[PDB]
């Protein structure tokens, strides 16, 4: 079939694509890096650090248990918790 | 006009097709394709499985799964502004959500995408046929990720968006719902295993009956792009299995209708086998055997012999599987053979 | 000869990383067949010569 | 753990079996050079 | 411009490299079992 | 420790052949 | 050759078939990855060698094989010599550049083609003669070394020998096997359980006895061939090409691999296990030892003692062999090792011996044996399907004769994809079906 | 001709093209997360 | 006649006798119908079998008591393992009968036959004069069925545990197994579900296009499957307008105008897959089981945080505990 829409080989073998991306690329696979380190990534989607998946005594699980007043759960659970 | 400018535009092929459909099935694909990866990635499942799901965790390629809600919500779609999470984002990544959002995003672009195979399809003359086999998989997907849950009591029974995980939904159903004695099942991998073969076999079996139609060791590009002209001969074809199958595939619009014919059969089996294990109406049973289990205690089948494997993955895993029944089964209930 | 042994060694190959991608380049390049012919045999009874060096050498530091 | 007198160099040593593998790659960089 | 091939291997490489990475990282990585 | 920066000579020594064989000319 | 007058790149090393090879080159220029790989791996595994630590317990596939030739072992299966195991590789490794460094360049600036060079043998695969004469010489070539062994057996050291009086250790094989009903007379025996053809060999005495005899029966061969032509129903049968060769010649491979795989995993002569693991079937032997120990040591009377399916823990019975050890262990009761060969009696395992005379250096070994059994995953975590991570370990085995299946399985594969495409040219029918004329658009129909 | 930068196959081959590296380096972070 | 062999000669090798009998043809034709005619018969009625180490007969035979499912002959016994019990071997014919003889027979036979179809399979590409890649389809196929009946016996010891021939036979070698090599977290068998699954969907896809670029030839009251005669010269489908399709559908590269690549990469896919995963069993069948994370993922005291294939591991032990309760008599299922 006849098909024209802006060609590949073109770009990943151009010289513009490398100078753009050369230092762009990294700052992707930086800024994921970065995300990980400061450890926002965690406080960003709740996820515990291993320093922090079970209270120091306990041995029970953190676990949800009513639907409408969870928001608080899990609250109480990551309140007591360290 | 004003609505043919965005048909005009959107439906003419630069490349990537984009169309009338695009606009559902881009969107909820995409979502879905990042729904699932972001939870591998990021998200944990801790406060549904006390279970790690994210590589962030620790977990691994093969351990990542995007959870599933706890017993606790039941089927709430688990909105992420719904009364449950209210718009938190970080506890509605916690109360796991992206389950739902993942399956019902993506339950779309199903829809979504198989639209897209009409549309193109009424675009370039040429029967839907397709469209209609990608049934196969909206039926399973369908039952086995909102009906079966929807039947069951929550969402957390539900498939688990894992690698492992996923393969405790198996097991979990040999176990409780012995599905391997399952007649409709079974057509379910009658269907995709017969298929298989019927793949395999036709692309061997083309490959081999080609008319040397080009010059020297490279058959792949003797082959013309351009025009008619059969390139295996059909008449080899026949008279080869007719003599070492005692059967001949005679006609090519029916072989290569029968593969389509094959799976998209079996999935759909197997769709409504599990649409049983919904309501629990499951092949446990088998009666005729169990009743005569009781007295002759010495009689033995493969049935009963593998029924009993189940009833150990019972006892074993439905207390750390199923946490939020805060299950307990001390030292001597759990059966075993004398030894282990 | 514990001391002389170890440079002895590394000489072997700095100059094995040498006479590698050196034979390569040459056999593919022919405009020097004729006068890398000779790079290609200095790294040669060098090598062999410094391989039957690590020889006595060896059996005199353990 | 080589003889004591090679202990500079257990890095190399480390490595040395990677290297048959990455025959069958080069294979290819240069059949890429080479446009098949 | 810039040859194909040598885009190829030094892309090539980086998966090799990132993935290998990934292996060692299971290692001690978080999930090791230490 | 070290063995890594080792390696990743030999490594690129195989694409760097290649790359010599470029600018030259044969193979061809 | 280039591309058009060739196959595609996939396909690459075809267009190396035609003519005269221009390189013999490929073949020797790996022909020294392979010996350089015993350089590097060789380095690398006492690289990682610890003498105390059992060579089967730290991934030693390798090193374990110059143990078993008598060296740097003696007493016990211990290491003495950390210096033999390092000199092998080393030779190796370095032998391999001069392997390397030729094949190279036969490949490249040679003669792009030795069927004109000819001359000396030289090229040409059809040529029956210039093929079987070739053949004749890797004939003597083999033999020459069978006796090369028979030298380390008999006159450079010997070999280990766990049966070996004492116990496991290096031993000179003083007096080998004559007889040719022994030697040959594996051949003919069972391939089942209970005795197969090659596997079943309980001494040195036999191997090195027979390797002498494959010496001489091997070289009588290359001096055979390297002399004359193949006789005439051979032409008749056989399709000639160079493919077609490769074709033959892949598939003794295949089946050869399966003979080591399948041997690999067990046998304990030639197999040791103070260098490999312990065999499969001498683990859950080793498990039965350790227990009826435990028991009888903490007071039953095990010979007498009716097992909970009826038939009795510790002590069992086979059909043929009156008694062996009981569980699900039976399936091995053909396993033999020295271990346990010494409370073994006329009747089978004996209840007065194993009730006494049984020892303590059995007692450890054996548990040594039972743990370290032939079960880990590709993680590596040594045990059953379902341990802790924790105590990893692969037996030497699993991974030896595991893989040797898996690809003497695919050469299998091969041996029929290159006679698939060889048998072809012995009609012409291999790079397709001629359109205008084919067999079976004018046949007679089936019905 | 002239072909512009900002295609519709580009916004796709985008949306992933960033993320992707954006994760891989997220990732590459994780192998060390010890303790 | 000079011979009268001659002819038996040519009729072996008769290209033209409705179903082809090669010189594999004569072993297998039979080695098949001895294989055949026993199992028919073991399944109608034979009696029970003490498979496992013990004297516990399990029961067989629909005659003896099986639904289709429940139906199936039962292994040789834990007290045989390889030892090869064959007919004569065994005193009173109820003894190979007990000690469950059939199976080697059955096995021993077909998986053999089996591979010479297999030879005969080409025999056929020979004879017809037809490229020959295809015999190779059939080993995966083959392969597995030897896998699962010769190898891992020979791996774990005894014809024991090799598949039991029937339905629910099947289902049980197969749940005990998950159990001793976590088959499922196994990298090969991946590959292995991977084509099949593929294949199956592959199968539908290529079977789909071609139906739905069938082409012109019918009415609405005619069968459209009736446009086309055996023998056609040219193909019943518009590929042009087929590729011209799916390529569209999503990437427009990614799909297939090379009919003769196409066709083949249904080929390969399945039969490649399948091929790992016949290893898959293989390589298990010297126990290189699957992977293994228990515990592998913890916090900082140690507290152990479930991965969620403990899970998987957790109903694996509700599998390992129970299968064949009384023969283990020990601790550690080494076999
Ligand atoms: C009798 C007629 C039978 C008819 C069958 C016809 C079927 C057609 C053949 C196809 C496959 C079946 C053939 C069986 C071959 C497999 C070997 C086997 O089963 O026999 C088992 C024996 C095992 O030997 C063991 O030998 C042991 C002895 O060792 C013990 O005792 C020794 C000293 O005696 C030592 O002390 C040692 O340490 C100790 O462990 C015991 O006696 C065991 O009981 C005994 O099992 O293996 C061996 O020796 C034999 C080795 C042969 C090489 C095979 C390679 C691997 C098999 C691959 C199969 C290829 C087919 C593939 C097709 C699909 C695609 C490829
Ligand atoms: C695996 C071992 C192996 C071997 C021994 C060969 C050998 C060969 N291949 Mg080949 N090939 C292989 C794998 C192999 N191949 C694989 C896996 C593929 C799939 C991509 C191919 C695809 C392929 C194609 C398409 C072709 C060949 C061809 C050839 C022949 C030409 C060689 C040449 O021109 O090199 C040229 C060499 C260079 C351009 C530079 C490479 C430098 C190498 C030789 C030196 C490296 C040595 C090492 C790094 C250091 C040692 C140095 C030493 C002095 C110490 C030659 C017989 C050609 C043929 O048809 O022959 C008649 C051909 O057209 N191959
Ligand atoms: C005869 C073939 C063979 C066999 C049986 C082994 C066996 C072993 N090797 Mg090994 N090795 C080999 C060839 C082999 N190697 C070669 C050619 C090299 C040079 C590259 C190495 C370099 C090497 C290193 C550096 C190490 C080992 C180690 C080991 C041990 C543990 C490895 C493991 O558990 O990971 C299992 C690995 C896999 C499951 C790879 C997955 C396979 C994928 C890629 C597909 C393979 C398909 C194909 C059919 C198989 C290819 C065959 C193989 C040669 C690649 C084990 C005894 C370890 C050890 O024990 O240290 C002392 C170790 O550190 N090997
Ligand atoms: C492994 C099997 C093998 C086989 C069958 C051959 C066969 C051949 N090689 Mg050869 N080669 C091999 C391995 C092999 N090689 C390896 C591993 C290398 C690495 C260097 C080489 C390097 C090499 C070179 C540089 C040349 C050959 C050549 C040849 C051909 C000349 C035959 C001749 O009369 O030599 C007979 C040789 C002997 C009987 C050995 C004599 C040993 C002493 C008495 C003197 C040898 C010189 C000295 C010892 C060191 C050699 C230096 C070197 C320049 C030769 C012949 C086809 C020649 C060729 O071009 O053929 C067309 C050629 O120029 N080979
Ligand atoms: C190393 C590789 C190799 C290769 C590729 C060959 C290839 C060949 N050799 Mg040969 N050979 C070799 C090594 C090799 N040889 C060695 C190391 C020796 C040492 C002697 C010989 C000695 C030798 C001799 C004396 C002869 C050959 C011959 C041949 C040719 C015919 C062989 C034939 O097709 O057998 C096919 C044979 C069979 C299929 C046998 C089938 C009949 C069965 C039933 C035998 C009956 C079994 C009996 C009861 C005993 C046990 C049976 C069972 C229970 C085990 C063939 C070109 C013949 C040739 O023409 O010139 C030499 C020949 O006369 N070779
Ligand atoms: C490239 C991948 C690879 C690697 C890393 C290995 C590695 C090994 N193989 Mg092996 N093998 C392979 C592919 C590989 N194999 C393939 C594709 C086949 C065909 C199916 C075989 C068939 C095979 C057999 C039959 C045996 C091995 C053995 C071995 C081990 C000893 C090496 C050896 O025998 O030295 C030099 C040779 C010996 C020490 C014994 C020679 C055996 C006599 C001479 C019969 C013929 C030898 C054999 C056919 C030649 C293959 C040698 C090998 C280096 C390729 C070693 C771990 C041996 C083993 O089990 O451990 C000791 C062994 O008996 N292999
Ligand atoms: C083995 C499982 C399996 C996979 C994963 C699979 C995948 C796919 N099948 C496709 C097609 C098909 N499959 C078909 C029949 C079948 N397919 C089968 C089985 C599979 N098919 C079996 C059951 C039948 C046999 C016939 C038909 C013939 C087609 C099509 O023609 C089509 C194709 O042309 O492929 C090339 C492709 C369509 C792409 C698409 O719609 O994206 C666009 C929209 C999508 C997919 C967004 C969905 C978002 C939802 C699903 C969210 C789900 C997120 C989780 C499931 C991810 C979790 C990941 C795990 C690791 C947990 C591709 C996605
Ligand atoms: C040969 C190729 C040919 C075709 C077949 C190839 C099959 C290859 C299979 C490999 C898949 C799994 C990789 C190993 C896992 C691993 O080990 O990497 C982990 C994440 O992986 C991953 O993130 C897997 C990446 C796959 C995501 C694919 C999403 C699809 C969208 C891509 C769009 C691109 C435009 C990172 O490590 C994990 O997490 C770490 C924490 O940082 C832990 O420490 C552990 O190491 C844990 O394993
Ligand atoms: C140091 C030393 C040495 C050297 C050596 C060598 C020679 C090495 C090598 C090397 C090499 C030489 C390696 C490798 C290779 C290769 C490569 C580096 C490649 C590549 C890559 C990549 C990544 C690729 C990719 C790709 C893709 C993308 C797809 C397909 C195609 C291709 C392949 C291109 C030795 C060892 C001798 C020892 C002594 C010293
Ligand atoms: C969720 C979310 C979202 C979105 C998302 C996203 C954005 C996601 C993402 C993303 C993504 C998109 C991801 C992914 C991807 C990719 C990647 C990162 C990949 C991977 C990986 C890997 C690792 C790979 C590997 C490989 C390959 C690639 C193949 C071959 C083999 C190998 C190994 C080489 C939304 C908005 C809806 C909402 C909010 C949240
Ligand atoms: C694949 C091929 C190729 C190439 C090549 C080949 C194939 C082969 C070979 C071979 C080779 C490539 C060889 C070799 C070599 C050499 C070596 C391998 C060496 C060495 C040495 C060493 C390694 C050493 C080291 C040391 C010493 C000296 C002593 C002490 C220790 C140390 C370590 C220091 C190509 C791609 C072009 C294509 C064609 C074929
Ligand atoms: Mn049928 Ca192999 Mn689990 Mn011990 Mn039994
Ligand atoms: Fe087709």
């Amino acid at each position: 079939g006849t098909t024209g829409e802006r060609p590949f080989s073109d770009i990943i073998t151009s010289v513009r694509y490398w100078v753009i991306h050369s230092i762009t690329i990294p700052a992707l696979f930086i800024a994921g890096w970065l995300f990980v380190s400061t450890g926002l990534a965690y406080d960003v989607f709740g996820t515990p650090r291993p320093d922090s998946y079970y209270a120091q005594e306990q041995r029970s699980i953190p676990l949800v248990t009513d639907r409408f007043e969870a928001k608080q759960q899990v609250e109480t659970f990551l309140e007591q918790l360290k | 006009g004003w609505f043919d400018i965005l048909d005009d535009w959107l439906k003419r092929d630069r490349f990537v097709f984009v169309g009338w459909s695009g606009i559902l099935l881009f969107p909820c694909a995409y979502l879905a394709l990042g729904g699932w990866l972001t939870g591998t990635t990021f998200v944990t499942s801790w406060y549904t499985h006390g279970l790690a799901s994210s590589y962030l965790e620790g977990c691994n390629f093969l351990t990542v799964a995007v959870s599933t809600p706890a017993n606790s919500m039941g089927h709430s779609l688990l909105l992420l502004w719904g009364p449950e999470a209210q718009g938190d984002f970080t506890r509605w990544c916690q109360l796991g959500g992206l389950w739902t959002f993942i399956a019902l995003h993506g339950a779309f672009g199903l829809i979504g995408f198989m639209l897209r195979q009409f549309e193109i399809a009424r675009l370039v003359g040429v029967r839907p046929y397709n469209a209609i086999a990608f049934s196969a998989p909206i039926a399973v997907f369908v039952s086995v990720f909102l009906i079966y849950p929807l039947g069951q009591s929550s969402w957390f029974f539900a498939p688990s968006f894992g690698v492992a995980a996923i393969f405790r939904f198996l097991l979990f159903f040999q176990g409780f719902h012995n599905w391997t004695l399952n007649p409709f099942h079974m057509m379910g991998v009658a269907g995709v295993l017969g298929g298989a073969l019927l793949c395999a076999i036709h692309g061997a079996t083309v490959e081999n009956t080609l008319f040397q139609d080009g010059e020297g060791a490279s058959t792949f590009r003797a082959f013309n792009p351009t025009q008619a002209e059969e390139t295996y001969s059909m008449v080899t074809a026949n008279r080869f299995w007719s003599q070492i199958f005692g059967i001949a595939f005679s006609n090519k619009r029916w072989l290569h209708f029968f593969m389509l014919f094959v799976p998209v059969t079996g999935l759909w089996m197997s769709a409504i086998g599990v649409v049983g294990l919904a309501l629990n109406l499951r092949s446990y049973d088998f009666i005729s055997q169990e009743i005569r289990a009781a007295e002759d205690p010495e009689f033995e089948t493969f049935y009963t012999k593998n029924l009993l494997l189940n009833e150990g993955i019972r006892a074993w895993m439905a207390p750390q599987d199923q946490p939020h029944e805060n299950f307990v089964f001390p030292e001597e209930v759990l059966p075993r053979g004398n030894a282990l | 000869m514990t001391i002389l042994f170890q440079l002895a060694l590394a000489a072997l190959v700095i100059l094995s990383f040498v006479m590698v991608i050196g034979v390569p380049v040459a056999y593919a390049s022919p405009q020097d067949w004729d006068r890398s012919k000779q790079l290609i045999f200095l790294g040669s009874g060098l090598w062999i010569a410094l391989v039957l060096v690590v020889g006595v050498l060896n059996f005199f530091v353990v | 753990k080589l003889p004591e007198a090679y202990a500079i160099f257990d890095p190399l040593v480390d490595v040395l079996p990677v290297i048959p593998v990455l025959f069958f790659a080069l294979a290819f960089v240069v059949q890429a050079a080479v446009g098949f | 411009r810039i040859p194909l091939w040598i885009v190829a291997t030094v892309a090539g490489m980086g998966v090799i490299v990132i993935v290998g990475l990934f292996f060692y990282g299971a290692y001690a990585g978080l999930g090791s079992s230490l | 420790i070290a063995q890594l920066t080792m390696i990743a000579m030999i490594g690129i020594a195989g694409p760097m052949i290649i790359f010599l064989l470029a600018v030259r000319r044969g193979n061809l | 050759d280039q591309e058009s007058s060739g196959f595609a790149w996939w396909a690459g090393n075809a267009r190396l078939i035609n003519l005269s090879g221009k390189l013999l080159g490929a073949h020797v220029a790996h022909a020294g990855l392979i010996v350089f790989w015993a350089g590097a791996m060789t380095l690398f595994e006492l690289a990682h060698f610890i003498p105390e630590k059992p060579m089967y317990e730290q991934g030693l596939i390798l090193i374990p094989h110059i143990a078993t030739l008598g060296w740097g072992v003696g007493p016990g299966g211990e290491v003495v010599d950390t210096f033999p195991f390092f000199v092998v590789g080393v030779v190796h490794l370095i032998s391999s550049a001069v392997l390397g460094f030729g094949g190279v360049y036969h490949a490249i600036r040679g003669p792009e083609t030795l069927e004109e060079y000819s001359s000396f043998f030289g090229y040409d695969w059809k040529d029956k003669n210039k093929m079987t004469t070739i053949l004749g010489f890797h004939l003597i070539v083999l033999g020459i070394g069978a006796l090369l062994l028979v030298a380390k057996a008999m006159f450079f050291g010997g070999l280990y020998d766990t049966w070996a009086p004492g116990g496991g250790d290096v031993r000179v094989i003083t007096n080998p096997t004559l007889d040719p009903r022994v030697i040959f007379g594996y051949l003919l025996k069972s391939p089942f359980g209970g005795e197969g053809w090659i596997v079943s060999v309980n001494n040195l005495e036999d191997v090195v006895g027979g390797h002498i005899w494959i010496g001489l029966i091997c070289i009588a061969g290359g001096i055979w061939h390297i002399l004359t032509t193949p006789f005439g129903w051979a032409r008749r049968a056989f399709i000639w090409s160079g493919e077609a060769y490769l074709s033959y010649s892949l598939g003794a491979l295949s089946m050869m691999g399966f003979i080591a795989t399948c041997f690999v995993w067990f046998n304990n002569t030639v197999y040791p296990s103070e260098f490999y693991g312990p065999t499969g079937p001498e683990a859950s032997q080793a498990q039965a030892m350790t227990f009826l120990i435990r028991d009888q040591k903490l007071g039953a009377n095990v010979g007498s003692a009716q097992g909970p399916t009826g038939l009795g823990k510790y002590l069992m019975r086979s059909p043929t062999g009156e008694i062996i050890f009981g569980g699900e262990t039976m399936r091995f009761w053909d396993f033999r090792g020295p271990w346990l060969e010494p409370l073994r009696g006329p009747n089978g395992l004996d209840l007065n011996k194993i009730k006494n005379d049984i020892q303590p250096w059995q007692e450890r070994r054996a548990a040594e044996y039972m743990t370290h059994a032939p079960l880990g995953s590709l993680n590596s975590v040594g045990g059953v399907a379902t341990e802790i991570n924790s105590v990893n370990f692969v037996s030497p085995r699993s991974w030896l004769a595991t893989s040797h299946f898996v690809l003497a399985f695919f050469f299998l594969v091969g041996h029929l994809w290159h006679a698939g495409r060889a048998r072809a040219a012995a009609a012409g029918f291999e790079k397709g079906i001629d359109r205008e004329s084919e067999p079976v658009l004018s046949m007679p129909s089936l019905d | 001709v002239s072909y512009p930068i900002f295609t519709v196959r580009w916004v796709a081959v985008h949306t992933l093209a960033v993320p992707t590296i954006f994760f891989l380096g997220a990732i590459a972070a994780m192998q060390f997360i010890q303790r | 006649s000079a011979n009268l062999w001659e002819r038996f000669c040519n009729w072996v090798t008769s290209t033209d006798n409705r179903l082809y009998v090669g010189w594999f043809g004569v072993i297998m034709i039979p080695t098949l119908l001895a294989a055949t005619i026993c199992f028919v018969i073991a399944f109608i009625a034979a009696p029970p079998v003490d498979i496992d180490g013990i004297r516990e007969p399990v029961s067989g035979s629909l005659l003896y008591g099986n639904n289709i499912i429940t139906g199936a002959v039962v292994p040789s016994s834990n007290a045989i393992g390889l030892h090869f019990y064959p007919i004569w071997e065994a005193a009173s014919l109820d003894e190979w009968l007990y000690n469950g003889g059939p199976y080697q027979l059955i096995i021993f036979h077909f998986l053999l036959g089996a591979s010479c179809y297999m030879g005969r399979q080409w025999e056929l590409s020979y004879r017809l004069g037809m490229r020959p890649w295809i015999c190779v389809a059939y080993s995966a196929p083959l392969a597995s069925a030897f896998a699962v009946f010769l190898i891992y016996p020979i791996g774990q010891g005894s014809f024991s545990d090799g598949m039991p021939l029937g339905i629910s036979g099947t289902f049980n070698f197969m749940i005990v197994f998950q159990a001793e090599h976590n088959i499922l977290m196994h990298p090969f068998h991946q590959l292995g579900v991977a084509g099949v699954f593929g294949g199956a969907l592959f199968c539908a896809m290529h079977g789909s296009l071609v139906t739905s670029s069938l082409i012109r030839e019918t009415t609405e009251t005619e069968s459209a499957n009736y446009g086309y005669k055996f023998g056609q010269e040219e193909e019943t489908y518009n590929i042009v307008a087929a590729h011209g399709y799916f390529g569209r559908l999503i990437f427009q590269y990614a799909s297939f105008n090379n009919s003769r690549s196409l066709h083949f990469f249904l080929a390969a896919w399945r039969v490649v897959g399948v091929w790992f995963a016949a290893l898959g069993i293989s390589t298990m069948a010297f126990n290189l089981n699957g992977f293994n994370f228990n515990h592998s993922v913890i916090d900082a005291k140690g507290n152990v945080i479930n991965t969620w294939a403990d899970i998987i591991n957790r109903a694996n032990l509700g599998m390992e505990v129970m299968h064949e309760r009384n023969a283990h008599n020990f601790p550690l299922d080494l076999a």
